[PDB]
């Protein structure tokens, strides 16, 4: 049960999907550790027995598909249709860090996600290019991008008498604070209602929840767990947190 | 036996297009200039030029507006477009992303794998990169040229570059050795022999000294009312979802097709875009083919089976009508 | 005024008195036929089979943190049809009017007192409105997998329309919330029956992307981008075996580099990598088995200068050729 | 068989694509041994208040006048030629139809087509072209003065005898000089399919004089203010706009209702429709949208000018149903 950091540096998502309802630009969180349950899905697909805990996203650069106008405020840019549901699309060049813990971390696992993230999807988006795959020792190992941190704190010390009220008077105090998608709140008790992706899995009705996040750059973050994603399973309320 | 069609099925892309990212270089020295292609502006003139009738049209002759046009040119020094795509591509069987009866599931997988010892998806993949072979990547691009050189990687494999004004668009070959050995290629990682194939593709088309290069035309929903075009990371390059559809033309077995003679993108019920009329709209079909393969065990006309097994090669979401 | 706008509101060639007589028939007919929800599925993807959709209301109010429906404003609910036929009740909501019969008001039941009588049942009639009540999920409702302990768990997303509607009201007074992106993407045809899309089609949403520093232009893609000499070796009469030997050609040999170098520096950290296998590969490519003695590579266009590790980069100079040629990219860029 | 309507999308493209006019600054003496380049100079204005005003505020317009920022290009008080560099690429009629829903009006539309390929195959329309471009109307007012206008036009590596362009009048074209014919001929079989693109590059010379005033196409200012002449700059130099140079390459339409009357040739366009002159000389009938429905839809045999009309703005494109 060795734990390790695998280091997925410079992967280019393109067509991530922008839109989170409220929130376009940053993906949902969730996408982006459903690409690790899903990198560990395939990989117990095959003989690996890698279980993945938690997830860093570093998002070292950035394209919104869109027009800027003469004003400032974006355009967003969509396919044509083969009526056009309200959709938004991102470029990401961003770079992973997989805590990963299992039967042992080496070089040949390293190949195995080289061989097995090729035909996978973050957001929904194609990967383009990989620079490196690399089993980081410390925060020195790590490039320089900017961490996604969750400020839950700003938002829960902030003025307002709702919590929205809250996430507009501190996007109003500090800049670097962007409001992002992290988890699904339950709308309906679970059980086997028809129509289903799986039969089998229980089925909850859910609604997104959301939160206000920070990015930390790389050689000024602390630790490494500080820069982690983790799910987080309470009873109606699944979402994705830095604890 | 089954009665029905899944209820959430659905299958994944299966040849990934990535975006394309156009430069600007010489033919004599094409294997190492590469200057950027800018989206450039301009200001046109509303010309006012529709149908409208004969009494009102001195309202909207004599009050034109201007519109900010984003127009793509080439230099005066470069004359050649450099139109650098790549493709990543996975097996269908593996493309099922979702699905919901296991006995669907594995009517599915039977069936592609019965396919797959009868010819093996190489005429597909014959047609999916003959269709690199004539460059109808380059949909506009390529209405006046010189010569259109595709160059096709594949790992760290450059295979013989291809000269596209040499393969009729109407006319699918297959004789050539390199379309055949990558035909081979795409098909055995298309099998499922294989987990993933990228292939680079770089093409460079003279279209002349300060010629005009034609990129995808972003879709604004906003007003404006201006042509504006892609820029990707600073400059131009089509929608992959263009690239795909360009290179999706490989319908030669749509009804009536002894009286149009002109290849079509794959779609389900045969819809494209430059007819109105859709080509296949019953009897031939994907829905009523998986009905009449999957549903009722019955074998088709081979066509019919590359047909369905290329629209299966694209995804989508092929599922019940609920 | 609201009796105006009532009145308004039907103009046909029948009586104004009659107008009000069949308007609240209309009233009181099409109350059971609509519903009431926060969030409609519909929104994500209009061609979604069957009213499917829920209500948030049963939810508390918290401020332990995050953010949901019932953790939000929330003022005006929706109101949504299924036939656009069997609906007009939104012109005694919006005609705010929905705040007059949310906050038990009675200038309200004095317009319909004048108008047709009836205005209490009549509140009650929106205010016990059939509440959505989720019953079926379809392909196009959005189902993602989401693990519960170690067993995924389905979970259909059904969107959130009333928060849709309390951020665009909310950020148009924020003025300038800095995340202020609009999506002008949706048409006047919406079936979607709710009525907050209805009031606007174009809903205004934050605007969440990294800070805007980390945005790829031009410059960024070229610095990625590596350069490449011209000059073709495979030939070059005066360069045998892939050695310079002669010295003849060699100010060729610094005008390359200095011409692909000018205005082309590149910090080491976007530089290009120097791999051995670039080095073994061309020492692979005609015989040598080892670098050979006395003869060592440079990269024709300075690596710092934008160059590439590429095989038809690199080049062997003599160990007093490479001190001129390097005293050369010394001066020349200023390192 | 019969043909009901017009298609939804019945959309052509250009046949005649032009470049962006880049200018230059040469001497006329030393014109083949000089290119210097024309850059866009900066000058403020003062607003002189020239239009219409009632005897109520005219003191308040003479009492503050804004200045504005207006970018105006003069040469150098060296140089005293223009040089203009442009390209076209001429592309089969044929092949340039970029939508056409219903395919037996494609049918029809191809079978026209042949129909005039047969009878005068677009020669009378490239000759027209070619002496458009032998003129020199690509300068729209910087040809307002000059005592030599020389237009070279290069086909393919193949510098052709330069051109006289004051000998030609702007009102009458000719049929008899043996280089407009032969590039018209290319140009005619490039428009055939007989050949499939034809490039062609222009340099024109007018010698204005030393340090005169040049004339680039305006572009529009932002709508935020910041009302000033701002004009087209294409590769740190002035230019003018494909469209300019359409428009004065498209200006071969002698065959008007009211000619006899005004004699003077106005540019194609749907409806007839001259910006500066007003009054839409070619409405209701002589309008492509009843002459092609009069040629295709129904079936007669129209006269050779209305039929050198109904195939000259299919060069231009932009139709619907």
């Amino acid at each position: 049960m060795m734990k390790g950091y695998i280091l997925l540096e410079k992967v280019n998502i393109e067509n991530a999907n922008a839109f989170n309802n409220i929130i376009v630009g940053i993906p949902a969180i969730t996408s982006f550790l459903g690409f690790a349950r899903a990198l560990e899905r395939k990989l117990n697909a095959k003989e690996i027995a890698i279980r993945i805990n938690g997830v860093g996203l570093e998002f070292h650069e950035y394209e919104l598909k869109g027009y800027k106008n003469k004003r400032g405020q974006y355009v967003t840019s969509c396919p044509l249709p083969g009526h056009i549901m309200n959709q938004a699309y991102i470029d990401l060049n961003m770079s992973f860090l997989l805590e990963v813990e299992g039967p042992h971390v080496d070089m040949s696992t390293c190949k195995s996600i080289k061989s097995t993230m090729e035909t996978l999807r973050i957001a929904g988006g194609i990967i383009r290019n990989y620079k490196k795959i690399r089993l980081i020792d410390t925060l020195a190992d790590i490039p320089y991008g900017y961490f996604l941190t969750l400020r839950q704190d700003n938002l829960n010390d902030a003025a307002g008498d709702d919590m929205l009220d809250k996430m507009i008077h501190a996007l109003q105090q500090e800049d670097t604070l962007v409001p992002i998608a992290v988890g699904f709140k339950a709308l309906s008790e679970v059980g086997h209602v028809e129509g289903q992706r799986d039969p089998e899995k229980d089925h909850c009705f859910v609604e997104s929840i959301f939160s206000l996040g920070g990015f930390e750059c790389s050689k000024i973050l602390e630790d490494i767990n500080s820069c982690l994603w983790r799910y987080k399973t309470e009873e109606g309320l699944y979402l994705c947190t830095i604890i | 036996t089954l009665k029905s069609r899944p209820e959430n099925l659905s299958f994944a892309r299966c040849l990934n297009t990535t975006e394309a990212k156009f430069w600007q270089t010489d033919f004599l020295k094409r294997h190492t200039f590469k200057l950027p292609l800018l989206i450039t502006d301009k200001a046109v003139l509303a010309s006012k030029g529709h149908e409208m009738p004969p009494d009102k049209l001195e309202k909207e002759i004599m009050d034109p507006n201007p519109q900010k046009s984003q127009s793509c040119t080439l230099s005066t020094e470069c004359d050649t477009l450099r139109i650098d795509f790549g493709i990543k591509v996975l097996p269908v069987k593996e493309s099922m992303y979702s699905c919901s009866d296991y006995n669907y599931r594995t009517a599915i997988y039977q069936k592609i794998d019965e396919y797959i010892a009868e010819d093996g998806f190489l005429t597909l993949a014959k047609r999916y990169v003959n269709n690199i072979a004539n460059a109808r990547f380059l949909w506009r691009n390529r209405k006046g040229a010189e010569i259109i050189e595709t160059i096709v990687t594949i790992e760290d494999k450059e295979y013989p570059s291809f000269n596209s004004k040499s393969f009729n668009l109407d006319t699918f070959v297959e004789d050539n050795a390199t379309i055949n050995e990558i035909a081979q290629q795409i098909a055995d990682t298309f099998a499922g022999k294989r987990e993933y194939l990228n292939i680079y593709v770089t093409c460079f088309v003279k279209i002349g000294c300060a010629m005009e290069v034609y990129p995808s035309q972003e879709m604004t929903f906003d007003d404006d009312k201006g042509k504006k075009l892609f820029k990707f990371e600073g400059s131009a390059g089509m929608h992959s979802q263009k690239i795909n559809n360009a290179l999706r033309t490989i319908d030669t077995w749509y009804p009536d097709y002894t009286t149009y003679e002109f290849p079509i993108p794959v779609e389900n019920y045969g819809a494209a875009r430059s007819i109105g009329i859709p080509f296949r709209p019953d009897t031939k079909s994907f829905y009523k083919l998986i009905d009449r393969m999957i549903l009722k065990n019955e074998d088709l006309p081979i066509e019919d089976k590359h047909y369905v097994m290329a629209i299966l090669i694209r995804g989508g979401m092929f599922s019940k009508k609920q | 005024m609201l009796r105006n706008k009532i009145l308004a509101a039907i103009s046909q060639k029948i009586p104004e008195e009659q107008k009000i007589n069949k308007y609240i028939e209309g009233l009181f007919q099409s109350i059971d036929k609509n519903h009431l929800a926060t969030h409609v599925a519909k929104f994500t993807e209009t061609n979604s089979p069957g009213n499917i959709g829920a209500y948030d209301i049963l939810s508390s109010d918290m401020n332990c943190g995050y953010l949901d429906t019932a953790n939000a404003g929330w003022k005006e609910p929706d109101i949504v049809t299924n036939d656009a036929k069997y609906k007009r009740p939104q012109g005694f909501v919006a005609m705010t009017v929905m705040e007059h019969l949310q906050e038990d008001s009675a200038e309200l039941r004095h317009e319909m007192e004048e108008l047709t009588d009836k205005y209490d049942e009549i509140r009650d009639g929106i205010l016990n409105m059939p509440s959505m009540q989720p019953y079926r999920t379809n392909q196009f409702i959005k189902q993602v997998f989401f693990p519960v302990g170690g067993s995924y768990h389905l979970l259909s997303i059904l969107p959130s329309t009333v928060l849709n509607y309390e951020v665009s009201d909310r950020l148009y007074r924020s003025k300038i919330p800095k995340i202020r992106l609009r999506l002008l993407s949706s048409n006047a045809a919406s079936t979607t029956g709710s009525r907050l899309v209805s009031k606007n089609k174009w809903p205004l949403v934050f605007q969440a992307l990294p800070p805007k520093f980390l945005e790829k232009n031009l410059a960024k893609a070229l610095d990625k981008e590596y350069l490449l000499p011209d000059i073709n070796i495979d030939e070059l009469e005066g360069v045998d075996n892939g050695c310079l030997i002669d010295e003849a050609l060699l100010p060729l040999i610094i005008d390359e580099g200095k011409r692909k170098g000018e205005g082309n520096y590149r910090p080491r950290h976007l530089r290009d990598e120097r791999k051995e296998e670039t080095v073994q590969a061309f020492l692979d490519k005609y015989g040598y088995c080892n670098i050979p003695v006395g003869y060592e590579v440079h990269h024709i266009v300075p690596l710092s200068q934008g160059g590439a590790d590429s095989i038809k980069n690199m080049i062997m100079l003599s160990i007093e050729h490479h001190e001129r040629v390097t005293e050369a990219h010394a001066s020349y860029f200023k390192w």
